[PDB]
């Protein structure tokens, strides 16, 4: 997989691919790697699909219970920490999970990276999965805080495309999300096959590829 | 994580800790603060296996903060360092030991003295004028052995620390993305924002 | 680690009515990394076509080797080599490296210039010949190709129909293999004309 | 694979299935496992497919040269001895397991040979993954003083047992009969009990279905005059 | 495998079972483990069939060439050729051979050549996986200068027990009698020896 | 996790028109040593079920005791223990299958392969297999170990599919089983001549035959076989 | 050393129609190169208009199905005979699989039925519990042979409309139950030819609002 | 060694190669030139196992220089790259293979075209507009895929190259001590002394 | 080790050698391998000495407690207790035990319990490393309803051969006779049995 997420002036962008593999065999062409924990919280998935789905859906249970007890939405910081503590219980037991908890709370937009080791990091921009290096290349050179919602959505979309192209274990389609203070907003499923040719023509990029 | 340095001067303790966090072949973060304030005049930096470091540090932080509230009194750096050592010595014979190395920099308000303690994951404690963990000492201790005096000012301590980081940046194969420097003195803990 | 799956790639060949077809993807990689989208795996020596999958250095090496041997064959025999004969030469050449083999999956395709009979053949890395009537497959998506060819194929197809069948077998097999794709080429071979078509496919 | 050899009154018969595999996948549905060493000496091989061919072609080549040198028809014991000494030299690294049978001026012969170089004599033999399925039939029905027609039946029944009950064996039955004072008759696809049924649908596509970028004529002809 | 060779008044007798296994599968139930390297010099083979066949073939070649130059070789000479092959190639071989032959001068002689390639001349010898179960029986029942009929019974009874307890042994009991009279092959089927 | 020590080889079985037949030899092997020659590996449960067991004998004796205890337990507070609420083959099998799968799930398996043969209350034939992994399957013919490789092919020639069962008589089925046991004696190095055979018929009930021997064996052709290639004498 | 896992082969296939769904699987059961049974059912009616098949290690497959059938029974007891919807069954199965995260059920599971809007539904699982709803899915030994064929003949992948030359795709027209069964039969016939663990028989379970129907077809026995 | 990059623009080929050489935990040199001129219009950069790299490069250099003298003629970049590939393909099945990866940048004076060839230690050759070895491509190819045009000037090629190095310096855990950049064009080979 | 138990007309006799080895060193040349778990129920031990002693001690405890509550236990009952220990702890044990006892009702009985923990009732039983060499001899010479003197000779001759061929066996031959008359211990020295 390839996932990314970054904070900016108008909230946070979240973009993921949709490929699933079992060795060199592509098991799925379209798998959802985002979880809608609540209208203001998202979680990305990378690593063991089973581990990602189970523990993030368990996080949602625990985040939902927080709202009922306190009559108030959980913070992104607190949600990320609950998840990291779960990972710390099964320390060295072989879990494989890499996720970014993205949302908007009182402190503004929030983004935390969490993995199976228990690592929990706050940051402006993150990318996980086999194709994260390719995505970082596009992100680092084109990222600004002063980005427009339109340009930011494109950047995350274009960054996944770069990874889907080069990384054999990333591809299928792109799922886009935009988190605002009124909640997250889905910006569709985009087939890489069609998107690649479109970007190539409009942008002029991927000159080496013939089409 | 990798590099954590410590130096005890005349009236303060200075801790320098790298900013890099790596996962796979990618540097995920270049501004990570590898330290926790245990009490107003005691700072602990840490380095070791991923996840274990922060969990251990926060666990120690919680225990010292609990003690502070219970007694309405700040434990001496020496007392804190002994508590930390015991937890690590207890840990090493556990089913799954915590692989964390720490430096504890504190200013003892009773004795009016800065104090630096170096503790490794086995529970090996030593009080030192300057210390480090892992490979950091291999590059830096020769400079410290040469330049260090016990009557150094905080400014002179920072200059000698810059020289240690410059040597690390030259001779290490590892890019640790610079260091966050923090000073511990009679007035408490503060961060040097320009280094 | 496995030499037969480091670089990736696929080849497929089919017989039709008085024609044959052979096709390949264009990908060359270093495991997960895609390196080239122009690495063609089909070569020809006169009117005999050879597709090679597997370790790219051995693919390149073997092409150069069979070019060498077929050029000498032609000088001495005063005629181009035929598919049936070339097949035996490939088998011989591979088995002489029995205990230090080329990590390849070759595929021969062509039409005998005398009898006019369409011919295809496949080999394992050490030379065992598979002279099939219907189709031959090779590569990291060989399982995928077997499934497509076995269901889509029917005998005695015309050149322009055979093209569509082999293209769809390749494309859809490649789209279920991480190590195959990044473009594709199809050769349509008749007794005295050969057409080569680059296919449009997803570049991920 | 499944292979067998059966002796009878005035000769010997061998038979084999026609399936080759790459693991659980079937590479060739109509493979030819009956190999010719000389006109009246045929062997059938199991194990590493290239090794069974290469070793058969090599010994067959040397047998032909020997036959020319001695002005005599080749003997099965010669092929046997040449094979086992070759295989023994390579200490089992040439994974050829063969049933060798034939007729020569001495009479009719039936031998088995393993990859390490050991040989055996028998009136009925079986090798390959389906050897046990085949041998069960041979032990059930074999008898002394078999006729040619009884032996072909027994041999093909033994192969069928392998085809139906062994996953490593399948498709068709090949046979070769070697009778004394006669030409050897190779019966390719003697039985064909595994024909694929008609498909429910035709998957022939409309012309223009596949997207194309470039077209070009390939010059296969040599450099031209004028 | 169960093999033995026994000297007696008129000469020597070799005996063996007929079972060859590949694990638990019986690849051949009518094996001939009694092999001729010269007119009246035979051997019993145990261990790797590939190795023992290759050796016996080479030995047969050496003794054929010996005979052409120097006349009929001794049983001791045959055992020496076996030894020289088994000893010098001990790292790459797994062969346990019993050599047995008849001279008119030396009469019946038996030599055993175990794994390492050492040689041991004996009145009688036993070898193979099934031999372990009859060390006690054979030691108690063996006599020197037995008659032919007594010796056949001794080998029959002995191999009967080896076959009974060893799964790697079985089938028919083959025997080869070596005397001045000539060479006599014998065979004994399960229905005969099982009821002993 | 263990390793089998004293073992029993093939168990073979098949369905016929009115019931089922099952057979197994009387040998207890200790590796290559044919140690014990009087071992019964077919164990009747009531008058409607026979359980045939191969593999580790110590585990067989344990299962034999579980079954004996199962009959005792079923009779408790059960007036219809010898009638409507008697033990069925399907009950006995599912119990064993449950035990086998549980033991493999604790990484401490019963090192056996089991075939439960019997006739149900409604006259239906029961024949199902289970092993140390807890794997279960049913077929018109079933066999364990070497029997799977050599017996099934012969038995499947008589009953190739479900529709052949009503066409197969008890004389034909028994003849096929007895022939299979002879073939196994020829070719299985861990087998014996002595064996037991059980027939469970819906009309004539349970017939248990002991001290059976493999007979009509072909060995005469061995006299003619000489050498391993070139030897003539 | 004791290996608690085994491979019983087999192959399964689920296809979701517009108002129906099918779950098919071969009836052959094997170990190594031997056939255990030519007819050992693998696809089961689990109640509530849901069909299920756990392909791979048969002992784990039988145990999982047995536990889910039990889960359906207890769902009725605990929630007033409410019908277990296909989406709810899928989530329940995830938790059954993950309960053995550290000693997994060695199976590829597929269920099929109708969603709450009456439309066809197929859910696919990995051995440790990841699941997703799909239109088409082949699982087991010959999965890699069959899936590409279904991408082509069900979702019309790499198929365009003649004359346009790659500009306009083939429109995604829905398939009837008669058309789907043809694709299923051809898929298994093709898999039988090239895969040694596939053959003997094919059993298809079809699910509509009217209930669960069965169809059986012979396959090659070699 | 580690990072070697290559890019082919309109009228030239640009090769960038890291300056660091490490032995144990110490960086012995930060100005190492990982390249050899094979001929006046052909440059080869290299990266791989210690010692093997320079030995192989110099061996290739000697062979091409020998050819140049013998024929009084410069081999085409394509011919040189094929020779190099064969030597590596020969090497991989040797008793002890040479573990060297190379980029060959040359200007073909006959065709008046720049040419870049990428060859790994197995003998895997590919002609490319831009290339890299090891992990270098994982970080840089996304930037090159985006920004690269075939009609780029040498100056634009250097700017795009700077952007690739900046990305490497940010996301690699490895300090490779910057790069030496060399340009290959119609006028020959020259080094960019300020980068 | 060489151990055996043999039933006869008047009861049962146990026999054993007296050698205990640690590799090739003889740690004890006068070991008593015939151990009493009850008045007229004895066992022969083979395998790990630590394991077999611990087991026999536990069994002796169980039968002592059985007797206090339920009276004299059967030989079958004793064998069952041995089995239950050997079978349930088979992963952590290396014990091969032969059980032998006399009742007035059941007379002489012999049970053998090999490694896995299976039980086998027999007319006579042999075990230990040296048993392998006398399978053939014992099978040929054993009869049912032998006299005491015949049975003593049978065991003496049998163990004589086991000792002769097995290096792990040797020393003296100890025997224990179990009849209605009582319990008789016997001993036979090398100078007696070696010359058989
Ligand atoms: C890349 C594709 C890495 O390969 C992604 O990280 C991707 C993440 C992901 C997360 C949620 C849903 C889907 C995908 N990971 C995988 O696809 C993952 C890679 C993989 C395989 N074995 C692994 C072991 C350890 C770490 C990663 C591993 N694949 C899977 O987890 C496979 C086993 N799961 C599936 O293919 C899920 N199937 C469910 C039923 O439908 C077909 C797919
Ligand atoms: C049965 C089908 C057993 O599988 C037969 O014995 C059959 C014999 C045969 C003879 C002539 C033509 C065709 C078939 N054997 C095979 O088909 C054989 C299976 C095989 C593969 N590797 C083996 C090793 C040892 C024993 C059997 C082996 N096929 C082949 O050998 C062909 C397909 N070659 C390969 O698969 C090459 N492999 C070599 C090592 O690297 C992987 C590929
Ligand atoms: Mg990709
Ligand atoms: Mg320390
Ligand atoms: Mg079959
Ligand atoms: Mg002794």
């Amino acid at each position: 997989t390839t996932t990314l997420a970054f904070k900016f002036q108008h909230g946070v962008i979240v973009a993921v691919d949709s490929r699933a593999t079992a060795g060199s065999y592509i098991s799925s062409l379209r798998m959802n790697k985002v979880i809608e924990i609540n209208p203001y919280l998202l979680g990305t998935m990378s690593g063991c699909a089973a581990d990602c789905q189970y523990w993030e859906r368990l996080l949602a249970k625990e985040c939902r219970l927080y709202y009922l007890r306190n009559g108030e939405r959980i913070s992104v910081s607190a949600a990320s920490k609950l998840l990291s503590n779960m990972m710390l219980q099964y320390r060295g037991m072989g879990l494989s999970m890499g996720s970014m908890i993205c949302g908007w709370d009182k402190k503004g937009p929030g983004l935390y990276y969490v993995d199976d080791n228990g690592t929990r990091l706050s940051g402006q921009m993150f990318s996980t999965g086999s194709g994260n290096t390719y995505a970082y290349g596009v992100l680092d050179s084109n990222y600004k805080w002063d980005l427009s919602v339109e340009d930011a959505l494109y950047l995350g979309k274009r960054s996944i495309l770069a990874a889907a192209h080069r990384d054999a274990y990333s591809g299928g389609s792109v799922n886009l999300y935009h988190v605002t203070e009124d909640g997250w907003i889905y910006h569709g499923n985009h087939d890489v096959g069609e998107l690649f040719w479109k970007v190539k023509e409009e942008e002029g990029s991927f000159n080496n590829v013939i089409g | 994580m990798d590099i954590i340095l410590g130096i005890r001067v005349q009236d303060s303790v200075i801790l320098a800790s790298s900013k890099a966090v790596t996962r796979g072949i990618s540097v995920l973060k270049d501004s990570d603060d590898k330290t926790r304030q245990l009490s107003p005049h005691t700072l602990m930096s840490f380095a070791g296996e991923a996840g274990d470091t922060v969990q251990f540090a926060e666990y120690i932080q919680a225990n010292i903060q609990l003690y502070s509230i219970r007694e309405d009194y700040e434990l001496s750096p020496q007392a804190v360092s002994s508590f930390v050592r015991q937890e690590l010595a207890k840990s090493i014979r556990s089913r799954r030991p915590y692989q964390v190395n720490v430096l504890i920099g504190g200013y003892d308000k009773k004795k009016n003295k800065p104090e630096l303690y170096q503790i490794d994951y086995l529970g090996t404690k030593v009080e030192l004028p300057y210390g480090a963990h892992g490979y950091s000492g291999f590059y830096t201790f020769s400079l410290l052995d040469h330049h260090y005096r016990p009557d150094m000012t905080t400014e002179e301590g920072l200059d000698l620390l810059k020289l240690c980081v410059q040597e690390l940046e030259k001779r290490m194969p590892m890019d640790f993305k610079g260091v966050i420097v923090k000073i511990v003195d009679k007035d408490g803990i503060r961060q040097v924002d320009d280094f | 680690s496995d030499p037969s799956s480091i670089n990736g790639g696929i080849v497929v060949a089919m017989t039709g009515k008085d024609c044959v077809a052979i096709a390949c993807d264009l990908r060359l990689g270093s495991q997960s990394l895609g390196v080239s989208n122009k690495f063609e795996k089909i070569f020809h020596y006169g009117h005999v076509f050879l597709g090679i999958t597997g370790l790219a250095t051995d693919v390149t090496t073997l092409n150069e080797m069979f070019r060498y041997k077929t050029n000498l064959y032609k000088l001495k025999e005063e005629r181009a080599i035929e598919p049936e004969t070339f097949t035996q030469l490939v088998s011989s050449s591979l088995y002489e490296r029995r205990f230090g083999p080329y990590f390849v999956g070759p595929v021969v395709a062509g039409i005998n210039s005398k009898s006019g009979k369409p011919f295809i053949a496949g080999f394992d890395l050490i030379g065992c010949i598979d002279e099939a009537k219907d189709f031959i497959v090779s590569g990291t998506a060989s399982d995928q190709l077997f499934g497509m060819c076995e269901s889509l194929y029917e005998p005695n197809l015309e050149p322009e129909d055979l093209f569509e069948t082999i293209s769809q077998a390749l494309l859809n097999a490649a789209d279920r293999d991480a190590l195959s794709g990044w473009g594709a080429v199809v050769y349509i071979i008749k007794k005295d004309e050969v057409v080569k078509r680059y296919l449009k496919m997803r570049q991920d | 694979t499944t292979i067998v050899g059966v002796k009878f009154n005035n000769g010997v018969v061998i038979a084999a299935d026609t399936r080759s595999t790459q693991g659980p996948i079937v590479a060739d549905k109509n493979c030819a496992k009956l190999h010719r060493i000389s006109p009246k000496i045929w062997c059938a091989g199991a194990g590493t497919a290239a090794d069974t061919e290469a070793v058969t072609q090599l010994i067959g080549s040397n047998i032909e040269l020997h036959s020319l040198y001695t002005s005599r028809e080749p003997r099965v014991v010669s092929a046997l001895q040449m094979l086992k000494q070759h295989l023994f030299k390579y200490q089992g690294h040439i994974g050829a397991y063969l049933i060798v049978a034939g007729v020569d001026p001495t009479g009719s012969h039936l031998f088995s040979i393993h990859a390490h170089g050991s040989t055996d004599v028998g009136y009925y033999l079986s090798l390959g993954s389906g050897s046990l399925a085949a041998m069960a039939v041979l032990e059930s029905h074999w008898k002394q003083d078999l006729t040619k027609e009884e032996a072909i039946k027994l041999a093909s029944d033994a192969i069928q047992a392998g085809i139906w009950n062994d996953l490593g064996s399948g498709s068709n039955v090949d046979v070769c009969v070697m009778e004394i004072g006669k030409d050897a008759e190779y019966l390719r696809n003697y039985l064909t009990p595994n024909v694929r049924e008609e498909k429910q649908k035709s998957y022939k596509f409309p012309r223009g279905t596949t997207a194309v970028l470039k077209e070009s004529i390939v010059n296969i002809c040599d450099i031209q005059e004028e | 495998t169960s093999i033995m060779a026994v000297t007696f008044k008129d000469g020597v007798i070799l005996g063996a079972d007929s079972r060859t296994t590949t694990g638990a599968y019986i690849a051949n139930r009518v094996t001939d483990k009694l092999t001729r390297v010269h007119d009246k010099i035979w051997c019993c083979r145990s261990g790797s069939a590939a190795d023992t066949q290759a050796i016996a073939d080479i030995v047969q070649y050496h003794l054929e060439l010996y005979t052409s130059q120097y006349g009929t070789p001794s049983t001791e000479t045959a055992a020496s050729v076996f030894k020289e092959l088994c000893y010098e190639n001990k790292d790459n071989l797994t062969a346990g051979i019993i050599v047995a032959g008849y001279d008119d001068k030396n009469k019946g002689e038996v030599y055993t050549i175990p794994l390492g390639g050492s040689v041991h001349k004996l009145p009688y010898a036993i070898a193979g996986s099934g031999s372990t179960f009859i060390y006690g029986y054979c030691d108690k029942n063996f006599r020197e200068n037995m008659s032919k009929e007594e010796t056949v019974d001794f080998i029959k009874h002995s191999l009967s027990q080896a076959i009974k307890w060893d799964g790697s042994s079985g089938g028919v009991i083959r025997m080869v009698v070596l005397t001045a009279a000539g060479v006599e092959r014998l065979i004994f089927y399960p229905d005969e020896y099982e009821q002993l | 996790t263990q390793q089998p020590i004293v073992t029993g080889t093939s168990v073979i079985s098949m369905k016929y028109d009115n019931g089922v037949i099952i057979a197994a030899d009387n040998l207890g092997s200790y590796g290559s040593l044919l140690r014990f020659n009087g071992v019964e590996r077919l164990i009747p449960v009531g008058d409607n079920t026979v359980v045939g067991i191969s593999g580790d004998i110590s585990d067989m004796q344990h299962i034999e005791r579980l079954l004996k205890d199962l009959v005792t337990e079923n009779a408790y507070d059960n007036p219809l223990a010898d009638a409507e609420e008697a033990l069925e083959p399907s009950y006995i099998f599912e119990y064993l299958a449950t035990v086998m799968y549980q033991r493999r799930s604790k990484m401490n398996p019963l090192w056996n392969a089991i075939i439960v043969a019997g006739v149900q209350s409604n006259g239906d034939q029961f024949l199902r297999y289970v092993n140390l992994l807890g794997v279960t399957y049913s077929s018109p013919t079933l066999a364990t170990g070497f029997g799977a490789h050599m017996a099934n092919p012969l038995l499947r020639k008589v009953v190739d599919r479900e529709s052949d069962i009503p066409k197969t008589t008890v004389q034909v089925a028994e003849e096929a089983i007895v022939n299979a046991m002879r073939v196994l004696y020829y070719r299985d190095a861990r087998s014996s001549r002595n064996f037991s055979l059980a027939i469970i018929d819906k009309n004539t009930g349970l017939t248990f035959k002991k001290n059976l021997q493999v007979e009509n064996m072909k060995w005469d052709f061995a006299k003619d076989i000489k050498g391993y290639g070139t030897q003539k004498i | 050393q004791f290996n608690p896992y085994g491979d019983n082969g087999g192959t399964i296939l689920g296809i979701a129609g517009e108002d129906f769904a099918v779950l098919a699987g071969d009836t052959r059961n094997i170990t190594d190169y031997s056939i255990n049974s030519r007819y050992e059912p693998k696809v089961f009616d689990c109640g509530d208009n849901i069909v299920m098949s756990a392909n791979g290690f048969a002992a784990d497959g039988d145990a999982l199905v047995k536990r889910f059938k039990n889960s359906v029974k207890w769902y009725h007891f605990d929630h007033n005979d409410k019908k277990l919807s296909i989406n709810s069954a899928a989530r329940n199965i995830q938790h059954l699989l993950y309960s053995r995260r550290f000693f997994p059920y060695y199976v590829y599971n597929i269920i099929a039925g109708l969603d709450e809007d009456g439309k066809g539904a197929v859910y696919s699982f990995d051995p440790v519990g990841s699941y997703q709803r799909e239109q088409c899915r082949a699982g087991g030994a010959a999965a890699s042979l069959i899936m590409p064929f279904l991408d082509n003949q069900v979702n019309f992948k790499n198929q365009y409309e003649p004359g346009t030359n790659g500009k306009v795709k083939k429109p995604l027209k829905y398939l009837s139950v008669e058309e789907v069964i043809k694709l299923v039969r051809d898929s298994f016939t093709s898999a039988t030819e090239r895969h040694i663990q596939v053959g003997d028989g094919l059993e298809i379970l079809i699910v509509t609002k009217d209930g669960v129907r069965k169809e059986f077809y012979e396959l090659k026995r070699d």
